[PDB]
DNA sequence: TGCCGTTACAATGTAACAGTGG
DNA sequence: CCACTGTTACATTGTAACGGCA
């Protein structure tokens, strides 16, 4: 356990995620009958502003197949929330043309390094080549 | 494995049944693959195993058994 | 010098790989579609040569 | 009865014609570009080998 | 114009964009009154299966703020949709740590080329070393 | 094993720059 | 000039797959 978990924050995250999924059409609840599903969704909607009861709501009506996805989404949300405080711990997202990405991933898989490590090593070698020439 | 990756490629590049593609099943007569179809089959076989084949030695391949023989 | 030439050779190799993969993917998709239209909607209804 | 049957016939006709129009066009397109890409790829392959 | 503009597709894109924006809570309407805004949104909702009228609904009730974001988003969506046909024209999204990205962006701004071009030059120097080692 | 960090993506939205033609 | 388009460099959120550890 590296990042401390805060209930009033992660519960709001879970509520927002479930509301988003419901608005997206995902079946939040395990009830195939539409009446029970709608009733549970209404309970959730009126359940806003409550961690201790949204957790119970999840335990009681949550769709079995979404547990893993919700858990990993909350994991990622927690990690990003804690890393977004400092500049050096943040992550920069870019888009690479498919050939360039293909070659870079080929190198990374070949050497066992990650994309960041592979690019760092390559840049260091480029600098070393510059110094060699210079 | 190679001997079943060959069937995977042949069936999904010619659309014929897995049962149809036996070792001795010739492409043109059994599987029905014509000029361009056989060209695409050999191209896919090249792509699967990330290798290259000579033109003449490739065109010599005209059967599942020959295909595997050159692949393995 | 030979290395310099092999650089262009490798460039052409990458180009050929790209084109071959594209064509192979297209053929695989076409075959899958043909096998999904075994419902007899393809003989004339889908294949309008006009 | 006449109204219902006419509506059914019109709906069937329109649906079928529009679905065929929507699908066959892209199908023929994909076929044409597949042929063109194969033609393009052969020359690259031939040059590469030598 | 490099990408063909299709009306019945861009209209659907625009309608989906408006609906998504509204359900996110933003004021797509130009109306400050609640009743007129609600009526305009309801009419837009009715316009789901008629993308052609969506252009007119835009000209009548779309918030003046959104022209730039609208014209940006649909343009980008068109580019991506037409590039997605072939792999070699697609784009790949990757994430980089701040130190690594900082160094890479500084190098690229030094060389005056895009990130992909800088990576191409870098990987090409590495591959030149590999090639010379191989010969 | 199940949780927890971590990576490498995918999909969509925006700001900013560079081109193009009216 | 001005508008509209193409492109790059991000952000934002979600997900699957590894691998560490109780
Ligand atoms: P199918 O009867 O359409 O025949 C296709 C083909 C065998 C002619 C074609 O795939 C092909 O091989 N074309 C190139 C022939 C050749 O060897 N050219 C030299 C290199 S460009």
């Amino acid at each position: 356990m590296k990042y401390q978990q805060l209930e009033n924050l992660e519960c709001g995250w879970k509520w927002a995620y479930l509301i988003r999924k419901h608005q997206e059409g995902e079946p939040i609840t395990k009830y195939i009958e539409n009446s029970a599903a709608h009733a549970a969704v209404d309970k959730l909607i009126k359940l806003e502003s409550e961690p201790v009861r949204v957790l119970e709501w999840i335990e009681q009506h949550m769709n079995p197949d979404l547990f893993n996805r919700m858990k990993q989404t909350i994991r990622a949300r927690r990690k990003r929330h804690f890393n977004a405080e400092h500049q050096h711990t943040r992550k920069k997202s870019i888009d690479l043309d498919f050939p360039v990405w293909h070659r870079l991933s080929a190198l990374s898989q070949r050497r066992g390094n990650t994309l960041s490590e592979t690019i760092v090593q390559l840049i260091e070698d480029a600098e070393r080549k510059e110094k060699y020439a210079n | 494995t190679i001997e079943e990756r060959v069937k995977k490629i042949i069936g999904e590049q010619l659309g014929v049944k897995q049962e149809e593609v036996t070792n001795n099943a010739s492409f043109v007569e059994d599987l029905g693959a014509d000029s361009l179809d056989t060209v695409e089959l050999v191209m896919a076989l090249e792509e699967e195993f990330d290798t290259e084949i000579p033109d003449e030695e490739a065109e010599k391949i005209t059967t599942v058994q020959a295909a595997i023989d050159y692949i393995n | 010098e030979m290395e310099n030439v092999q650089k262009k050779l490798r460039k052409l190799e990458r180009d050929y790989y790209q084109i071959r993969e594209q064509v192979v993917s297209a053929k695989a998709g076409w075959c899958a579609v043909m096998r999904m239209v075994k419902d007899n909607g393809v003989e004339r209804r889908l294949h309008r040569r006009e | 009865a006449i109204r219902v049957t006419q509506s059914d016939r019109d709906l069937f006709k329109h649906l079928i014609t529009e679905a065929t129009s929507y699908v066959s066009a892209d199908y023929m397109r994909h076929a044409n570009e597949r042929r063109t890409h194969l033609d393009e790829a052969l020359a690259l392959r031939g040059e590469l080998f030598g």
